[PDB]
RNA sequence: CACCCCCGUGCCCAUAGCACUGUGGAACCACCCCACCCCAUGCCGAACUGGGUCGUGAAACACAGCAGCGCCAAUGAUACUCGGACCGCAGGGUCCCGGAAAAGUCGGUCAGCGCGGGGGUU
RNA sequence: UCCCAAAAUGUAACGGAGGCGCCCAAAGGUCACCUCAAGACGGUUGGAAAUCGUCUGUAGAGCGCAAAGGUAGAAGGUGG
């Protein structure tokens, strides 16, 4: 992502395919303005558990994580973004997606397994090695099987910010 | 509880009064018969019973009232006002009062 | 007679003339007697030098300049930092 | 007439059972009460008297008519109207009547066997729910009106119920084991 | 459909969506692209339609309840006051909003569960999927 | 304002509140003790109140740590809008120009500032 | 008295809701004091609420009636 400008005036882009963000930490809170498409093809994967090279026009590579993007209504199109410069030993806390795997003993059974909570935020991730996903069991689950955060295995170190007993998923019944 | 001190205090008008207020912390036997000037968070006199007492404390009663009334003299105060506390103007406190309420 | 309801319920006729507000604003050389605020409960609380009528009205006892003070909302006051 | 073994049997034995940094910080007893939530089901401008007259000779204290919280729920309820009766006891009269109970009260109870264990005011405070008034060293049916009951409150500095019980028992109290 | 209890009447005005997230409760979802008044009975028209296409799972979310009473001509007159508290009930959808979002059925078994459901709405809508991560 | 701490009383009046934890005792404070009568609880000197130790610091308080919660709160982009000028039959909407939120995010703090009296620096 | 009413005031409709033609020797003057709703655990006729008790508890209560504003340092609750 080669964003270059960063003036308060976004004219020179609002037409020209280019999104407009801002990134910081507590130190520098530099103004920003990157390419629409690029970021558009970008953020997709890495989402918010994905840090990428930020060599602002002039050659000064930076590290940051996707904070908060506020896209257009009427148009799934995005307009503004927030990057939270990666730290080193602690970024803050992150939002990690819940994922199912292996056919469940509920699906075939007679019902369908539902993921009550899509993405999930956990206390402390640990910068340098931050889960860009989170596979989860479902098979065992049968006729009304709830799985909470205090169940899902954890990626060596990370601590669950979300209440444990909280239903992350549950096999839903028929009808 | 506290209410009592804030009612008593609040009821006592500040600068609309112009006058001055004399307090008292006689829930202890360490009264403080303090005198304060409305606006400025200043204290003009005072006449506790902290400088010894001889043995009295609930008795040093009118002592501190006396030790204050004549005390303002070396400042020269004429009009003052009693801002007691919870202390329901009984004897112990009436002491300081009458004592001073005449010694002034 | 008959056997119904005297008047037809659910109406919408009439209301009230009504007034109230703020008669004197920040920095107006009030006067002895000027009224500075018609309020209802105690929106603005009698500051320093501001007598307060029976209907929470607020007037000036002496002369001077009108002063507004609002601490974190809730409690507001109109004072009179007289000139002279 | 008490207090020494109060401390002694209780207090010391307490450090000699526990370990208190002071004698100040040891579970004690703040007040014993007698709630008389009678009437209502018996609106006897006459029956109300039985209680007081009574309570007072068995608690040696003129009680107050804890009039309805002005609550007027569906059934029989209304404004602030005489319903119950409160009589708080502390220190002296407390211990003075109290002792009666530890001594005569309960001991002298037909069908009596002891009192429930299970924690009450997790506040380290205990509760007592007496019924029939016919078991009092004062209660005289051959000089009363009809026959009633009553409830008593144990108010104790006890920080915990653990510390409560003991105090409660050593000080005088039977437990149905 | 209808609200359980309330006040009785109302007014009318507009400005685009404000609280119609995106993903939440599902993987697929429908969004309205025009300022309208969704008649409760035009919701049933969807729900039910949508049902049929599905058999079980019931992974259909209707996050657009009708908080709005409308009115009518008692027959003609004019000489009297406001009228017809009960013409029907409406739920004001605004652009970008999310009335629907099934979840669980095939991408396709989802693009039809709406197509139809869209043929009975006073406006134009398009389907949506993910990357929706604002508040959670 | 020599250094400190403590008690009273302010301004300020949650970025000064809470909680969890620890520090303090015989200078101050409080608990504590008795209390017939002064004066007193619509019952209880629990609270008012009168006369005082010891003992304790446990409770209350004062102090200090801490931020899990509260309270504060950016910037960037945005909602809206004065003004200018347009669109769609209509619901509605847009362009140029100044103003410009709310919520949320970075982060922020568990105050700061007086007067007077007390006791310490063996 | 609320809304309409377009953050000053004011503003219409056979527009949307609701009250008044009173009440209080004391529900007034002043002077003292107390402070609520509500839940949780534990308690006797009780057992849903209610009487007592113990925690939480800027008040989520109260204010003679309609609503709004206002109010606990009380306009709330008692006594002289
Ligand atoms: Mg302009
Ligand atoms: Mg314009
Ligand atoms: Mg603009």
């Amino acid at each position: 992502m080669e964003l270059t400008a960063k003036p308060r005036t976004p004219k020179q882009k609002l037409d020209e395919s280019m999104i407009a963000a801002v990134a910081y930490n507590k130190e520098n809170n530099v103004s920003f303005a990157l390419d629409r498409k690029a970021f558009d093809r970008a953020f997709r994967q890495q989402s918010t558990t994905g840090l990428f090279d930020i060599t602002v026009e002039g050659g000064e590579t930076f590290p940051a994580l996707v904070k908060a993007v506020q896209m257009d209504k009427r148009k799934r199109a995005p307009i503004h973004v927030d990057f939270y410069m990666v730290t080193y030993g602690e970024p803050v806390e992150v939002s990690v997606p819940v994922h199912t795997t292996g056919r469940s003993q509920g699906e075939v059974q007679g019902g369908l397994v539902d993921i009550v909570v899509h993405n999930l935020q956990i206390v402390a991730p640990g910068p340098r090695r931050i889960p860009q996903e989170l596979v989860v069991d479902v098979t065992k689950m049968n006729i009304g099987d709830h799985i909470t955060a205090g169940d899902i295995k954890l990626p060596e170190g990370c601590t669950l910010a979300a209440d444990p007993e909280l239903t992350v998923v549950s096999v839903l019944p028929p009808r | 509880r506290r209410k009592l001190r804030t009612r008593r205090k609040v009821r006592t008008t500040t600068a609309a009064s112009g006058r001055l207020r004399l307090s008292v912390y006689r829930s202890s036997k360490h009264i403080y018969a303090q005198i304060i000037d409305d606006s400025r968070g200043q204290t003009l006199a005072a006449a506790s019973s902290a400088a010894l007492k001889s043995g009295n404390k609930t008795d040093t009663a009118a002592a501190v009232g006396k030790a204050l009334a004549a005390a303002a003299a070396e400042k020269g105060i004429k009009q003052v006002v009693f801002d007691r506390g919870s202390y329901k103007y009984h004897g112990r406190v009436k002491a300081l009062a009458d004592a001073a309420r005449e010694g002034g | 007679a008959h056997k119904k309801g005297v008047g037809s319920s659910k109406n919408g006729r009439d209301s009230n003339p009504k007034y109230l507000g703020v008669k004197k604003f920040g920095g107006e050389v009030v006067k002895a007697g000027n009224i500075l605020v018609r309020q209802r409960g105690t929106k603005f609380k009698a500051g320093q030098g501001v007598g307060m009528g029976r209907d929470h009205t607020l007037f000036a006892l002496s002369d001077g300049k009108v002063v507004f003070i609002n601490k974190g909302k809730g409690a507001r006051f109109i004072s009179i930092e007289a000139a002279q | 007439q008490l207090k020494t073994k109060y401390n002694d049997q209780v207090r010391p034995a307490l450090m000699q059972q526990f370990g208190y940094s002071s004698v100040m910080a040891v579970p004690r007893i703040e007040k014993i009460v007698v709630n008389e939530g009678l009437g209502s089901s018996k609106e006897d401008s006459k029956a109300i008297d039985k209680a007081a007259k009574e309570l007072a000779l068995i608690t040696l204290q003129k009680p107050i008519i804890t009039k309805a919280k002005k609550s007027i729920s569906n059934f029989k309820l209304r404004q602030g109207m005489p319903v119950g009766i409160k009589v708080t006891l502390r220190g002296e009269r407390m211990y003075v009547f109290l002792e009666k109970l530890i001594n005569i009260g309960l001991p002298r109870i037909r069908d009596f066997r002891g009192i429930n264990p299970n924690a009450f005011d997790g506040r380290g405070n205990y509760n007592l729910g007496i019924k029939e008034q016919l078991i009092f060293p004062e209660i005289t049916y051959d000089m009363v009106d009809k026959t009633r009951g009553m409830d008593i409150t144990i108010v104790t500095t006890a920080k915990t119920d653990e510390e409560a019980r003991a105090l409660l028992q050593s000080m005088g109290l039977p437990f149905r084991k | 459909k209808r609200t359980k209890f309330r006040k009785q009447f109302r007014g009318r005005m507009t400005g685009d969506a404000k609280g119609g997230d995106y993903v939440a409760f599902g993987d697929y979802g429908l969004i309205a692209m025009e300022p309208a008044w969704i008649k409760s009975n035009q919701i049933e028209a969807c729900r039910i339609v949508m049902s049929r296409h599905f058999r079980r799972g019931g992974k259909i979310y209707i996050r657009i309840f009708p908080d709005k009473p409308v009115t009518k001509k008692p027959a003609e007159t004019r000489m009297g006051k406001g009228k017809g508290a009960v013409e029907y009930w409406v739920s004001v959808v605004k652009p970008g909003r999310v009335m629907f979002e099934v979840a669980g059925v095939t991408e396709e078994q989802a693009k039809e569960a709406f197509r139809l459901a869209g043929h009975k709405l006073p406006i134009q809508t398009k389907m949506v999927k993910r990357e929706v991560y604002d508040e959670a």
